[PDB]
């Protein structure tokens, strides 16, 4: 059950100014405006993105207190026949996503940003948003979608214990045996873990970790 | 947190 006053909704244009402010406060990577425009494009990051809203009293319009911006991608953790596989991280492209097999039928949901203002923490709100995303992925095929989302993943800065703990508590695992070097352009250190959770028809693979990569 | 690429 959500705490009184909270709601979770698909991310919409009216939420972007506030979510951008929240990200600016809580995430030490400055995103360009294009990042937020793409978050409104169902073909870019405008399908699985969610706003976390709060109303102090029933007289107040709900306000954005957090959110997840997400992007659909080809799945880089599975073979084209569904086996778990070590990730491929081309050495000349560390700032790029792990490389998925060509023409895979499987998808991943990539969490580009996750943030929640501190007064609203420890209430299960971000976990509820994640569960809403997972449930959306589960019902999309029955709605006629060609999306087959088998994994959710993110990059987590190696200094961000708050984030690492959340992802671990939500059932994600560190993949590849080491963080990605040179992932961030300006942050020091520039390293980020790839964390991933297999879901849906692949949920039974969630505990199959590869402690190396290609 | 994705990078700014
Ligand atoms: C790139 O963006 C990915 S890495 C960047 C992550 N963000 C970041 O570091 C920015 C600053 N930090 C945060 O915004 C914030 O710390 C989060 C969003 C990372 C985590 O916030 P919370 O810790 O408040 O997470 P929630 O999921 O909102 O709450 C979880 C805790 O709530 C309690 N709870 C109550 N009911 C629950 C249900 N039904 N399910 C789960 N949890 C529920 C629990 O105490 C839970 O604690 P855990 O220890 O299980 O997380």
């Amino acid at each position: 059950g959500l705490p009184s006053g909270a709601s979770i909704v698909p991310l919409a244009q009216e939420h972007i100014p506030a979510l951008r402010r929240i990200n600016s406060l809580l995430l030490p990577v400055a995103y360009p405006d294009s990042f937020y425009h793409k978050a409104l494009d169902p073909l870019a990051s405008g399908l699985f993105s969610r706003a976390i809203l709060w109303q102090d009293t029933n007289a107040d319009p709900p306000k954005v207190v957090g959110g997840l911006i997400c992007r659909l991608e080809p799945n880089p953790f599975l073979s084209v026949t569904g086996e778990p596989t070590p990730v491929q991280l081309p050495a000349d492209q560390p700032q790029r996503a792990p490389q998925a097999p060509k023409d895979t039928p499987f998808h991943a949901i990539y969490i580009q940003s996750l943030a929640l203002l501190s007064p609203y923490r420890s209430l299960g709100l971000a976990a509820a948003a994640l569960d809403h995303i997972i449930a959306t992925a589960a019902v999309l095929p029955a709605a006629g979608s060609n999306i087959d989302a088998r994994t959710i993943y993110a990059h987590v800065w190696t200094e961000n214990e708050e984030g690492l703990k959340w992802y671990e508590s939500r059932g994600f695992v560190k993949e590849g045996g080491e963080p990605v070097k040179g992932y961030y352009f300006k942050l020091r250190p520039d390293t980020a873990w790839i964390v991933r959770r297999h879901i849906g028809e692949s949920a039974k693979l969630n505990d199959v970790v590869h402690h190396h990569h290609h | 947190m994705v990078n700014a690429l």
